């Protein structure tokens, strides 16, 4: 059961996002170059085929804190975005709405966040949610 | 039900046998990471200064190398922006026969003679070629930004 550190894991993290993984419709990597904490994340998710996110590319902020990868990171949509479990006026990803989050694992990582967001865009009860207009993003 | 004799054998050595301007301490929640604290070198633009490093070593160690990475922001052609690098004896020239001490004095070693002509030196290499004093100056200064405390 050997488990790897916070900033080693977050390192693995940081090369396979700049080797990139699947069909790229889904991206990640550090919102500042010279943050040796490596904290701050930006996600990137492309809005999937036939729903009212297609064709849009979702900016996200990702923050993994200190118990990182034991407790979930903090996810935020900065792209505007109507979407169950993300609060339509902030962005902000509500961990107990989303499942990856509610039941996080350490062995998920930001790769397995984004694509499961991205995965919950083709649900029933999102893929036809009007959408705010492109290219709207929150404030802070 | 623990660690290989191995692990239990070079952690102790290094609280009872360390390495000279360089402390080393395990996790209090993980046994295969360590705080280290690397002295800037005598005569090096870093001394004076003290240089956070963290240590893991990974499931295959001794097989696989230990992982290093600096944690305390540093002026140097071969420790990057992140506190990484890329030292031949942690990849390419890893073997079971080095230990964890060879892999510390060998970064002291780095801090001692930095390489801006490896192929992977990162982009402070230029300076330090073709301005050496001011690069040499500018380590001085980041050494008192961020390594006095
Ligand atoms: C390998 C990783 C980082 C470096 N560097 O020279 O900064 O080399």
């Amino acid at each position: 059961g050997v488990k790897v550190p916070r900033n080693f894991r977050l390192l693995e993290e940081l090369e396979e996002g700049q080797k990139g993984v699947g069909d790229g419709t889904v991206s990640w990597g550090l919102e500042d170059d010279e943050d040796m904490t490596l904290t701050r994340w930006t996600g990137m998710i492309i809005g999937p085929p036939r729903t009212n996110y297609e064709n849009r590319i979702y900016s996200l902020k990702v923050e993994c804190g200190p118990k990182y990868p034991e407790a979930p990171p903090s996810v935020r949509f900065v792209t505007k975005i109507n979407m169950n479990g993300i609060n339509n006026s902030s962005g902000m990803v509500d961990a107990r709405s989303i499942p990856v989050l509610a039941k996080w694992q350490n062995s998920y990582s930001i790769k397995v966040v984004l694509q499961e967001l991205r995965r919950l865009m083709m649900s029933k009860e999102n893929m036809k949610l009007p959408q705010p207009p492109e290219g709207q993003t929150y404030n802070n | 039900a623990g660690l290989p004799r191995r692990i239990i054998k070079e952690t102790q050595r290094l609280l009872a046998e360390p390495v000279p301007g360089i402390k080393a301490e395990p996790d209090e929640s993980n046994a295969r990471y360590f705080h280290v604290v690397i002295a800037g070198p005598q005569d090096s633009p870093f001394e004076g200064g003290t240089f956070k490093l963290e240590l893991f070593l990974p499931e295959e160690y001794p097989m696989a190398a230990p992982k290093v990475r600096f944690m305390t922001k540093i002026y140097h052609p071969n420790v990057d922006k992140l506190g990484r690098i890329c030292l031949d004896i942690l990849k390419d020239k890893w073997s079971p026969a080095l230990q964890i001490r060879t892999v510390l004095l060998s970064i002291q070693a780095l801090l001692s003679a930095p390489n801006p002509d490896d192929p992977l030196a990162n982009d402070v290499a230029e300076q330090w070629k073709t301005n050496e004093a001011q690069a040499i100056e500018t380590a001085r200064a980041w050494t008192r930004l961020y390594a006095m405390n």
